[PDB]
């Protein structure tokens, strides 16, 4: 059942920030020699969208999409995409990837990088959602 | 051998609609007419043996190769270089936007004629041939009659000298002078040379002063196979005896 | 390469179908080859066939030749020359001798084409038949049939409402024995020059995004009757800056009350004479 | 049509140097930057995001600052950019159901459950030009309430619930895809609403509001607006699982529209649909508004108004092909009214001797 | 697992489709890759250069079962991302060596007569393209005549000296050698001379 | 039982306060000024002053900065902006005979009087973004040539007297003012002219590519 | 530019032509020409509208008891 925590941290390095990420990951001073079998290429990701939200495809449009690969020494392979066009965001994304499939590096980095990021991004969530609500509208309200 | 051997050849795209149980042998130098009533289907057997409808069942036979055995190419170009077609409505089977003697070259043009003297000389020869004046021959076919255009698209198909030609009543909206007239000059065609043709009408006196054999065809099957002056004069089934009471 | 952009402007997806596309269109002379690209939009209307066949097939070491009507001063060559140094920064060079990739608009030059040369053609239509047959369905498999002689229709009834062969520009001729093409509008004077060619010549259309080649040493001959041969009606008027007149020549407008004069269309081979 | 034009190297060289000077303004102020427009001039960004076919912030607001600010160059900037860029992927269809809200309001209830979510908007403000922004301040302080987000559920769905609305169903049909085949009309929904969202927004504005004055009248209810950030979701080649690569911020409007009649159902409402980039949401709402009225020749209602004649609309949406016809005309076209002078003088000649 | 592709695949791609295209328009003529230093053995470098170039996802490749391997699907589904298929029938680029057999040959898709374009592209390595039985080549792109003596197999001599499928219709052979490349297109009147 | 409560006006306050804190943007940048947005964004500008009804380069610029780059936003601000104002006088009718040219083009002649000018224009050049815009930079000197203008007479007057055109001959009649009576179709040619100049400019554009069919 | 193209096709009254497409109605041109109106009128379904849509409500639910139940 790797899948879903691949996907999990997977996840959680594509809606990082590109600062936040390469400040950790330097802070973290952990590096394993690796190569970019695919350089980081930024193209295009087409946007697919519902009618009525959950009707018929149709295309929405396209978004700007980073995609980068590196191979480890004993052979594991680091996947990456990323909205945006950050190539060293991608290529640190596709590190952290084949980093978190070696049994050295998926506890520590999870408990170090993955899980930290997560909460950060959680916490900026939740403010933004305070302050949103600060708008809600009150119409009723139960009284005992 | 017959030229044309048709067996068992049904099509019904509609319930009774179309055709079945259809055969003939046809020869070199015999025309064979077709009659019936409107819903009997004798257009769907006309499109069908002309390379253009193919059937749900059955073989047709030409020479010694099945008809749609043949490939797409092939049948295309039997329709435009050995075989003939003239429909009832002479626009569709002329271009519009050409001279008279431009559909009629367009033909040996095809074939790869490649010489404007040649093909303007054979296209005034078979205009002078079914009568057409030769001095409009840069004419276009909207401005000439009914029976003229008639002729022109006669003489498009017979340039390249076909020996099967299709007439799916080229008669139908013409006077009867007109009509007599062109029906004595396709007789006088057809005797000169030796080419066999395939007569659809609707009215037993086209039949009776071209064609040689007859067929009727009943609802989408044939009754009783037919000829000259004896099924117009002795008609034997009751259906026949019916048409022929009918036109007279 | 400019910054932000991949080079030749083009992502290596459309590039690689383009080039597929080329290569089959070779193996296939006269046959426009399809190619399913994406739609991109471009300020000069020609272009969307002419520059894709250019990004798909230029490189860092080729000598480029952007040549409108055969001139080279053209706007719209100038700026199609300017945007190819941008986003490729290949040499650029007024002389058919020293080009090595020549993007012509409805123009063949008179230099004669040597050997390791591609002469690309911007076409607005790539099948002559459009003008008769609306339906495409049947214009595709008529290929195959072989059926040809329709558009001898309007070689044949050109004299007839004219007197005289008129088609002067985008005359239909036959590659290979085999396929008939329709070249971009170039003038009947040029295509002669289409027979048996030491270069490779590439057509491409992006309105319809069909592309077709002739290579090298390749019989194209025009189409036409026996009794009326394809000919070319020789010039009686001479350039008004060289003089000779062995050359297709060109109007350019001077006033605004109509006065004009005629120069070689092929600016290049003007300017070689002039120096003579 | 296409006049050969020669001469003017030096000259467009000239022109383009004297825009580029006069786009970078006076020397004196900064340099407008890239991040400080599509923070603070955000509204921008987003039509010309929705227009041009790039969700991305930076590449639009760079081609605004390209184009000294002009919507339709900034577009054409984006919109050619985007032939070199490569289509990594399809992204999986978007679910607005977990859209992340940053703004949410019903019109056709007083009160639904998630609650009138006003967000940033500048409804209700009064249209008083704020002087002080001709210098420095300070924005103001974004008071704090529940951080919780309740089920916001389409309200739509309640009134499908109800049997009072259809359910969008999904045929599993394949979207059509104009960015690589012209459109043929008519055009299935798909490739009217991709159509639609490139649409100029002025353009669709004024038909929208044609419709509502009358000019193909639809009855329209904002049953709900929704503005937040969506999750974009991947399933690349080299994995075989969805890979969640970033959000982006879109606005999507659900239109009740007037009810039908059909033969052998019971009475129901239509409905319009529109989505875009970012958080301007008229042009959302604009796009709602022509979808149902494009969808005439789906309910069989005959056109009455410009706004649902099909190729009116959407054969003149796109500001690319618009601008390139005008601009062609500013061309030097010498010739061609030569020969149209020469063609009005026989006129004059012939109807005055 | 993974084989490395063109050290620049955009200049590289476009050089060697450059080569590729002057074998192409000029049938019988030899021209080097130069690009890629190192071809995905069993396949050799001009192999391995004219699918990175030319293939992608609408472009099924056929390896044969002799070149067929883990390591060139695995590299060649990455770098390329191109669909890998089994039997030749489905087959866009086909990739066979010298012991192609002549069923395999024949499966081949050649066109059709409305859509020429939409058969297979045979690539066939070989042991040497200048030393066997002697070949000449006219037609198109050719100028006046060639001669080339490439080590072919029988079935595929048979197939390029009596091509039983008329034109337009024909795969395209491409005959390969390390780096050099050869290309025989549909359109070639070749001989036995 | 659900007794109703009052959240209204502090559900507008907190959404005007979350829209100012949106325009406002990242506060790491400075603010841009209204002076760079007129300067530099000038096209936006030259849009928000035509449809806006107020030629002042200024307010246009503080509307689009007011309206976080919303185009109809900020001409909506400047027309209701145009209420609070009194009308001080009424112009003499423009002559467009003695503008000092910054461009000047004809695609009918050639050789019109005064010549040709380009001028700043985006006309002929490639839609490549100019991703050195991404950072600091500053535009190329200008070139410079003779710094005499010569008399420029409109291409119509030409026409005119080649007998080709009508010339467009004032007869003295009041111009309807949309702006004091409510618009009453059919509109003469004045009303006509003064409600397209705030016309939309995609909505026109739109009108004029389909007049094209 | 797109002002006077639209300023000529609005001069259809004066020339004695016939209004040949929507540029050429002076009515539907005009009307919805001016951005305030049309964004103002568009932007106003924003506005709650819950008793219009009650009527609206209450009429489709008398008619879906009738049409069946
Ligand atoms: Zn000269
Ligand atoms: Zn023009
Ligand atoms: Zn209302």
């Amino acid at each position: 059942a790797d899948t879903a925590t691949r996907q999990h941290w997977m996840s959680v390095l594509a809606h990082s920030q590109p600062a936040e990420l390469a400040a950790r990951l330097n802070a973290l001073n952990i590096t394993a020699d690796y190569e970019v079998i695919r350089a980081a290429e930024t193209g295009l990701v087409q946007i697919q969208a519902r009618m009525g939200g959950t009707g018929e495809r149709f295309f929405a449009g396209d978004a700007t999409l980073t995609r980068a690969a590196v191979r480890l020494t004993d052979g594991t392979l680091g996947y990456s995409w990323v909205l945006g066009r950050d190539k060293q965001h991608a290529e640190r994304c596709a590190l952290i990837d084949a980093l978190m499939q070696q049994s050295r590096h998926f506890q520590n980095l999870s408990e170090t990088l993955i899980a930290p990021l997560d909460a950060d991004r959680m916490a900026r969530i939740a403010a933004r959602q305070a302050e949103v609500n600060a708008s809600r509208v009150d119409f009723f309200t139960m009284v005992r | 051998q017959p030229l044309l051997s048709v067996n068992n050849l049904t099509h019904l795209y509609a319930p009774g609609k179309g055709f079945s149980d259809v055969s003939f042998d046809l020869w070199p130098g015999e025309v064979l007419g077709i009659v019936g009533e409107s819903g009997s289907g004798k257009t769907t057997l006309l499109k069908s043996i002309s390379a253009r409808l193919t059937p749900q069942q059955g073989e047709i036979h030409y020479e010694n190769r099945s008809l749609y055995a043949m490939s797409e190419a092939d049948r295309r170009r039997l329709l435009r270089t050995e075989w003939g077609v003239v429909h009832q409505h002479p626009l569709d089977g002329l271009r519009r936007q050409v001279s008279a003697g431009g559909n009629i070259g367009e033909r040996l043009m095809a074939t790869g004629a490649r010489h404007y003297g040649d093909i303007r000389a054979t296209a005034q020869k078979w205009l002078e041939e079914v009568e057409i004046p030769a001095n409009r021959i840069d004419d276009l076919p909207t401005t000439f009659s009914g029976g003229m255009q008639q002729r022109l698209q006669i003489a498009r198909n017979l340039v390249t000298h076909p020996k099967l030609v299709f007439m799916d009543e080229p008669t139908g909206g013409l006077d009867v002078s007109v009509q007599a007239r062109l029906l004595d000059l396709l007789r006088g065609l057809v005797v000169e040379l030796n080419l066999a043709v395939v007569i659809v009408t609707h009215d037993l006196g086209v039949a009776r002063l071209l064609a040689d054999r007859l067929l009727v065809m009943k609802q989408g099957q044939v009754v009783e196979s037919g000829l000259t002056d004896r099924v117009l004069d002795d008609p034997h089934h009751p259906y026949t005896q019916l048409l022929v009471s009918s036109v007279l | 390469n400019l910054s932000g952009y991949n080079f030749a402007y083009l992502d290596e997806q459309t590039k690689r179908m383009i080039r597929r596309a080329i290569l089959k269109a070779v193996a296939i002379p006269g046959y426009q080859v399809p190619f399913g690209g994406r739609e991109m939009p471009m300020p000069y209307g020609w272009g969307t066939g002419g520059i894709q066949l250019t990004a798909s097939v230029i490189g860092e070491s080729d000598v480029l030749k952007v040549i409108d009507q055969g001139a080279d001063d053209t706007t719209n060559a100038v700026s199609i020359r300017n945007f190819f140094k941008r986003v490729t920064g290949v040499n650029t060079t007024e002389r058919t001798d020293d080009a090595t990739l020549i993007q012509t608009r409805h123009r063949i030059p008179e230099t004669p084409l040597t050997e390791d040369q591609i002469i690309i053609f911007q076409v607005p239509i790539p099948e002559p038949l459009r003008f008769i047959e609306p339906r495409e369905t049947e214009t595709r498999t008529m290929h195959a049939l072989e059926e040809y002689g329709v558009m001898q229709v309007k070689l044949y009834e050109d004299i007839a409402r004219f007197g005289h062969i008129a088609t002067t520009y985008a005359y239909p001729v036959k590659v290979n024995g085999r396929y008939v093409m329709d070249p971009s509008p170039i003038p009947k004077f040029d295509n002669p020059k289409m027979d048996m060619m030491p270069a490779l010549q590439l057509f491409g259309a992006g309105r319809e995004k069909r592309i077709y080649a002739v290579p090298p040493f390749t019989r194209v001959e025009s189409l036409d009757f026996d009794d009326h041969p394809f000919t070319v009606q020789q010039w009686d008027e001479p350039c008004a800056i060289c003089g000779s007149t062995h050359s297709y020549l060109d109007e350019v407008v001077l006033d605004d009350a109509g006065n004009r004069m005629f120069v070689c269309s092929d600016t290049d081979y003007c300017r070689q004479q002039s120096e003579a | 049509m296409y006049v050969a034009v020669k001469g003017g190297e030096k000259a467009i060289d000239a022109a383009h140097a004297l825009q580029e000077s006069r786009r970078r303004g006076d020397t004196d102020l900064p340099e407008l930057s890239v991040a400080q427009i599509e923070q603070q001039l955000n509204l921008a960004v987003d039509r010309v995001m929705t227009e041009g076919g790039i969700a991305d912030r930076e590449l639009a607001a760079l081609a605004l600052k390209q184009a000294s600010g002009d919507n339709v160059e900034a577009i054409f900037l984006l919109r050619a950019y985007r032939t070199t860029l490569a289509k990594l992927a399809v992204s999986e269809p978007l679910d607005t159901t977990g859209m992340r809200l940053e703004r949410r309001i019903s019109a056709v209830y007083k009160d639904i459950p998630g609650g009138q979510l006003l967000g940033p908007t500048y409804d209700y403000t009064h249209r008083l030009l704020d002087f002080t922004l001709l210098a420095n301040g300070e924005a103001p302080t974004l008071t704090t309430a529940d951080s919780e987000q309740q089920p916001s559920p389409h309200v739509f769905s309640l009134l499908a619930r109800q049997g009072l609305a259809k359910f969008e169903e999904d045929s599993g049909a394949q979207p059509d895809d104009i960015t690589r085949t012209p459109p043929v009309y008519p055009c299935s929904r798909s490739s009217r609403l991709q159509q639609l969202m490139r649409g100029d927004e002025g353009y669709l504005l004024a038909l929208a509001y044609s419709t509502q004055r009358g000019y193909g009248r639809n009855h329209p209810f904002a049953g709900e607006i929704r503005s937040g950030y969506i999750d974009v979701s991947i399933v690349p080649e080299e994995l075989g699982f969805a890979v969640n690569v970033g959000e982006l911020l879109m606005t999507e409007c659900e239109m009740v529209n007037g009810f039908i009649d059909p033969p052998d159902e019971p009475p129901h409402f239509t409905r319009g649909y529109g989505l875009v980039f970012g958080m301007s949401e008229r042009k959302a709402m604009a796009m709602a508004l022509v979808d149902r009225a494009l969808q005439a020749p789906e309910y069989g209602e005959h056109a009455t108004g410009p706004a649902q004649d099909e190729e009116f609309v959407l054969a003149h949406a796109d500001n690319v092909e618009a601008a390139g016809f005008v601009s062609h005309l500013k061309l030097p076209h010498y010739v061609d009214f030569q020969a149209e002078l020469e063609l009005l003088k026989r006129l004059q000649q012939e109807k005055n001797h | 697992t993974l084989e490395t592709a063109f050290m620049l695949p955009v200049q590289d791609a476009q050089h060697s489709f450059r080569r590729l295209l002057k074998a192409m328009s000029e049938p019988g003529v030899i021209v080097a890759l130069h690009q890629l230093k190192r071809g995905w053995q069993p396949l050799n470098i001009a192999t391995t250069s004219v699918l990175l170039t030319l293939a992608d996802n609408d472009t099924p490749v056929w390896l044969s079962t002799p070149l067929n391997n883990d390591i060139v699907n695995q590299s060649l589904r990455f770098h390329t991302n191109a669909p890998l298929v089994s039997q030749p029938e489905q087959a866009t680029f086909a990739v066979t060596d010298e012991a192609i057999s002549s069923e395999q040959l024949n499966a081949l898709s050649t066109g059709t007569a409305v859509a020429p374009e939409a058969g297979a592209t045979l690539i066939l390595q070989v042991a040497s393209l200048s030393g066997g039985r002697m070949l000449r080549l006219t037609g198109a792109g050719i100028a006046e005549e060639r001669m080339i003596a490439p080590q072919l197999p029988e079935c595929i001599l048979h197939e390029l000296t009596e091509r039983p499928h008329p034109f337009p219709l024909g795969i395209d052979l491409i005959l390969t050698c390390g780096e050099r490349l050869l290309a025989i297109p549909r359109t070639t009147h070749v001989e036995v001379c």
